[PDB]
């Protein structure tokens, strides 16, 4: 079920990056 | 450490969720499960706290204001979607949120068996590859 699979996934994306910055700033 | 690092994760979901939900726990956890919480509870709410609006408008996508079987398994569908296509640990922990805040939004109080199953089948997905979360939470302060 996709509707809204690009929309979703790109919020995640920026979720995801964000708490990967923080990681690598440990 | 543990037996079985994907079961420790998935009680840890369940738990957390629960917990969100202002349910009463069913299960309580083990010693490693309950250090693994207490990692993943200060991440997710941060990302609660940081990207509100940003789940907020996902559940409007989702229409979480239908508890109907139908829309629950369209919810996770969606979600299980998302995962597989972005499957990465920071994803994992963002969806956990995303989960809570569901919860929080429709009410579920434990009675809504479709979202207790969304719940548990979410939790599954999410402990897949259980080795790599753990890496990337202990990490992110270890
Ligand atoms: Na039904």
């Amino acid at each position: 079920e996709e509707q809204w699979a690009r929309e979703i996934g790109a919020q995640l994306r920026r979720m995801a990056d964000d708490l990967n910055a923080q990681y690598e700033r440990r | 450490n543990s037996c079985n690092f994907n079961n420790s994760i998935k009680n840890v979901i369940v738990f957390y969720i629960n917990e969100k939900a202002l349910i009463e726990e069913k299960k309580m956890l083990s010693c490693y499960e309950n250090k693994l919480l207490n990692l993943i509870k200060e991440d997710c709410e941060n990302i609660m706290l940081k990207y509100k609006p940003n789940l907020s408008y996902i559940c409007s996508l989702l229409k979480v204001d239908d508890t109907s079987e139908e829309n629950i398994k369209h919810i996770k569908d969606q979600i299980i979607e998302s995962l597989e296509n972005d499957n990465r640990p920071s994803v994992k922990l963002a969806i956990i949120s995303l989960i809570s805040m569901i919860v929080e939004m429709n009410g579920y109080k434990g009675k809504n068996i479709p979202m207790s199953f969304l719940i548990e089948d979410i939790a599954l997905k999410i402990s897949e590859n259980s080795e790599d979360l753990i890496n990337f939470i202990n990490i992110k302060n270890k």
